[PDB]
């Protein structure tokens, strides 16, 4: 039974890193004055509240009944990964619609509905609802983490 | 009509051989594979008989030397009894 | 371990540094998950508040022991949501080492 | 109130998260399928039962295995060859003396109807006389290291390098070595196994890669692990479909997956042990695999470590027999457990799980089929057919094939019975051996001997058998049909039948293929087309139904397209309320009814 062979969390030193992070008020933040409605997706500027680091929020809802959401780097000094051959095709889009808006707040219905995606700017996070049941929540922990491409 | 070899039913001789099982000890289709628990004799003219699984008759496979286990299945099997 | 890294006697060289992503999710309702083969482990997945996240990382295990969140050969990150009222799914398409914390609340 | 929260960390990459709303399992089934796409329809050989050992010696002892199926009158679709079958583990090789003629043997084996899986692994041992090595060294196909030479790394061969199956252009090179011109000693009927794919490195950091490897587009070894395993069975795949002009299904079974691995064979649980909790565990993990699209899912029949006492090896037959992948397997100094090396006593009760398997294989290729279309788990945890029973939610000692069969295998030594949980309001369920009937929910005491393997059929549920158990799969596919029809309170039934030709893709491009829909209400057995598109030269016919929970009719009388009105002959035995209608003879592809007077 001797496992020192395999890393714990502990000695996995991005898994200590992200795990040391506990729930708590998220330093991201959305900036709803870059929002923009592609054809595909909604695309909005993220935020470190500290480290001022930009990011680029790709949201979008897809046919039969799904949401994706993908995270980049807006400038990064080097391409990230993004995993190829798994999915068997393009996924069909549906198209997403402003239907609110406050000052922390912008939601967006994924064609006519029932699904609407609620998009909070301070703290970031996301919520998902049919209607008005709340389904998930992304993010409400405070422990998104995106450590970005430093000086090699 | 033909009756079981355990008499276990009487049939008309048009079940004998007709592809279904109707003795519980495969009596009445030691021609086709019907019976769980029939045989199939090869003769194999002039030399040693054997006798093979019901399951065994064609499958495909050739069992007997004579080739006679296998008469419509695709499979076209040789005289190696020699 | 940010940048080189040494694992036994091994060394990462981690020429990029740290570039690690994390994000949660939670699922109101939702009482019962199930998914992200493969471990040696219950169908219905444990809470890892007390000990170790579940590990993502095919990796070959000699004698696997049973009943522990060690990754073992194969890496499917997705997750599924079981309750009364509602069936939903997490896809995590992401192809590096990846953990799972679980908590119930 | 009650909730639970998901934190996912990677070490690099984006973040590519997708949602799936439901709102029910089945749709989330349909959800994820459509992103990573469904089961691949296996060849009907690869759902029999797969004969293995770390390693069986020569041709002559894998002939011998083969004939010793034939004497002691046990089925097997496959022999299996390990590492050592090889040279010196250089992959794509036969050892000189102990497989001098590997083509003979394949032709043994084809003219018992039967196949082989050999095993081909990605590591490629440092060898200036492999000529694998020398090309994929001169092509640069190798994974590499910072400096830019090639990774090299420890394993079966000793010193071995390692492609790089995230290239395109080595993938291709890999599925064109499986041509019968490149992979000398090769045939149609030989299939592959790739292991250790992870990939695993002996003297690597963590048994595996070094992170900082550098892969097709400088990408790093860190980038890109989870996914170089199914690159190596993609590929493999891909090279059997090749090998045969694009025209025969390929088999091949994986140890490391990833999503989408789904698309390209079978994975199994790796090195499991001859333990009875082993045993118990090759449940949940299966059905965690079902869950997220990996249907082709099996775990070592006997435990891969050490020796399984004779009853655990009849208990681990019985539980394999009705899990997806199929196959006994054995560590290289474990003694010899082919099934006719036991007692009489647990020879018998492994012949009876084997030909319970073979008889049921119309319905797991029907089940394959629907994980192929609609990308639904063949074997799935109770919850998944009764979402509203909380008390299903966690469990793992039972599970179902499709929506028609519940399992509960015996796995403890020396047990008396079983507590079987019976689901569903309103629901009735058949013991299949007894034919008892029993009321659901309830926890149902049921008592085992040796040979038990508790089965209960779903009231409503229609599952077609091939009654004749003969030596392999191949031998059977042309046999008549047997349909046991399990009444609900209503009376009432349905159920599916796929069929084609076993092995080629002429179902999806030539839609040479049957989809049969069978349903019964009020007294009638109905049979007509569940898709029009697919047409089938085929000699099977109906030759019996059993119908559960059904009273004595007055007279049973069948109408066929084509045919006049004809009577058949019945049996009913009044106190397990069976029906058996003698011999239909109608033809499979022929729209029919049996009326019930
Ligand atoms: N060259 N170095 N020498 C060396 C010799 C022996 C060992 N013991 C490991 C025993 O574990 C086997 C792992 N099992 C794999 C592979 C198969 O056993 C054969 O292909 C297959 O049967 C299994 O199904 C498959 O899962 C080790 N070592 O490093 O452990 C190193
Ligand atoms: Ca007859
Ligand atoms: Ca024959």
């Amino acid at each position: 039974v001797d496992r020192s062979n395999f890393k714990t969390c502990d000695e996995s030193s991005f898994c200590k890193r992200q795990r040391s992070i506990r729930p708590g008020l998220s330093p991201y933040r959305a900036l709803l004055d870059t929002l923009q409605l592609g054809p595909d997706a909604l695309t909005v500027h993220l935020i470190h509240e500290v480290t001022k680091v930009l990011l680029v929020l790709e949201l979008q809802g897809l046919q039969k009944d799904m949401t994706r959401i993908r995270i980049d780097e807006l400038e990064p000094r080097r391409p990230r990964y993004r995993v190829p051959d798994v999915l068997v095709a393009d996924p069909p889009t549906a198209r997403l619609s402003v239907s609110g808006r406050d000052d922390n707040s912008v939601e967006l219905t994924v064609a006519e509905g029932p699904y609407k995606i609620i998009l909070t700017a301070q703290p970031f996070r996301l919520d998902l609802l049919e209607d008005r049941s709340l389904l998930l929540s992304v993010n409400a922990r405070g422990l998104m983490a995106f450590e970005h491409q430093r000086a090699p | 009509p033909f009756t079981c070899l355990d008499g276990t039913a009487t049939i008309p001789f048009d079940q004998v051989n007709d592809d279904y099982c109707d003795c519980k000890d495969g009596s009445d289709e030691p021609g086709t594979a019907a019976c769980p628990n029939g045989s199939f004799h090869c003769t194999n003219t002039g030399y040693k008989p054997l006798y093979i699984l019901s399951s065994r008759v064609n499958d495909g496979v050739c069992d007997c030397c004579d080739g006679t286990d296998e008469y419509n299945s695709g499979t076209v099997c040789e005289n190696t009894c020699r | 371990g940010a940048w080189e890294e040494t694992f036994k006697t091994h060394s990462d060289s981690k020429p990029y540094g740290p570039t690690s992503v994390g994000l949660d999710f939670s699922l109101p309702g939702m009482e019962h998950v199930y998914g992200i083969p493969e471990h040696a482990d219950s169908l219905r997945l444990k809470v890892t508040e007390g000990g170790e996240p579940y590990r993502l990382y095919n990796l070959d295990v000699f004698q696997y022991e049973l009943n522990n969140p060690m990754a073992l050969y194969g890496s499917v990150p997705v997750l599924l949501a079981h309750s009364f009222h509602r069936d939903l799914g997490i896809f995590w398409l992401n192809a590096a080492e990846t953990w799972v914390d679980i908590s119930s609340n | 109130t009650p909730q639970t929260d998901i934190r996912w960390m990677s070490e690099s990459g984006i973040i590519d998260v997708f949602l799936m709303l439901g709102p029910s399992v089945f749709d989330v089934f349909r959800q994820y399928a459509s992103l990573t796409g469904t089961q691949a329809l296996p060849p009907l050989f690869s759902l029999g039962y797969h004969q293995s050992r770390w390693n069986y010696r020569d041709e002559a002892d894998v002939l011998e295995v083969d004939q010793g199926f034939d004497d002691h009158n046990m089925p097997c679709d496959v022999i299996w060859l390990d590492i050592e079958h090889a040279d010196g583990k250089r992959y794509f090789t036969w050892d000189p003396t102990r497989f001098p003629q590997p083509l003979n043997m394949l032709e043994h084996l084809a003219s018992k109807r039967r196949k082989l899986v050999a095993i081909v692994d990605p590591h490629i041992k440092v060898d200036s006389g492999y000529r694998v090595h020398e090309e994929l060294r001169n092509h640069g196909l190798y994974v590499k290291t910072r400096d830019g030479s090639d990774y090299e790394g420890w394993c079966w061969p000793g010193s071995a390098s390692y492609p790089d199956f995230t290239n395109p252009r080595m993938r291709a090179w890999w599925s064109n070595m499986f041509s019968f011109d490149n992979y000398e000693g090769s045939a149609p009927n030989l299939y592959v196994w790739n292991d250790m794919n992870e990939p695993s490195v002996f003297n690597g950091p963590e048994v595996t890669m070094l992170k900082d490897a550098v892969h097709y587009g400088g990408w790093e070894h860190r980038d890109i692990h989870n996914i170089y395993g199914l690159y190596v069975h993609m590929a493999t795949a891909d090279g059997l479909i090749q090998r045969s002009g694009g025209i025969e299904r390929p088999f091949v079974l994986s140890r490391a997956f990833f999503s989408g691995s789904q698309r390209f064979g079978a994975v199994w649980t790796g090195d499991n042990t001859a333990e009875w909790d082993h045993l118990k565990i090759s449940i949940p993990m299966c059905l965690s695999l079902a869950l997220v699209g990996l249907s082709f899912c099996g775990a070592d029949v006997g435990g891969f470590f050490k020796n399984p006492e004779p009853e655990l090896l009849v208990r681990w037959y019985q539980m394999g027999a009705y899990q997806p992948f199929f196959r006994a397997h054995a560590h290289l100094d474990t003694g010899r457990r082919e099934p006719w090396l036991l007692a009489s006593q647990y020879q018998d009760a492994i012949r009876d799980a084997l030909f319970q398997r073979y008889s049921l294989l119309p319905f797991w290729y029907t089940l394959f089929y629907q994980a192929h279309k609609e990308g639904f788990p063949v074997m799935r945890p109770l919850w998944v057919q009764y979402p509203e029973d909380m008390s299903t939610f966690s469990i793992e000692d039972q599970f179902m094939l499709g929506d028609a069969l519940l399992i509960h295998p015996v796995s403890d030594a020396g047990a008396h019975g079983v507590q079987v949980y019976l689901p569903g309001q309103e629901e009735v369920w058949y013991d299949i051996q007894s034919y008892q009937k029993h009321h659901g929910p309830q926890t149902l005491y049921l008592p085992v001997t040796l040979s038990s393997i508790p089965v209960f059929q779903r009231g409503g549920t229609i599952v077609p058998r091939w009654m004749r158990v003969r030596r392999s799969s191949d031998c059977m596919k042309d046999d008549p049909i047997t349909l046991f029809v399990a009444l609900s309170p209503q009376g009432t039934a349905q159920g599916e039948l796929f069929l084609d030709d076993g092995h080629t893709f002429n179902y999806q491009t030539r839609h040479e293929f049957l989809l049969r829909r069978f349903s019964f209400s009020g007294s009638t057995l109905v049979s007509s087309s569940a898709d029009p598109k697919g047409h089938l030269e085929t000699p099977i016919w109906i030759e019996r139904v059993v119908i559960m929970g059904a009273g004595k009719p007055a007279a049973v009388v069948l109408q066929t397209k084509g045919s006049p009105e004809s009577r058949l002959s019945f049996q009913h035995d009044p106190e397990t309320s069976v029906l058996i209608l003698r011999k239909p003879g109608v033809s499979v592809a022929s729209d029919w009814s049996i009326h019930l007077r």
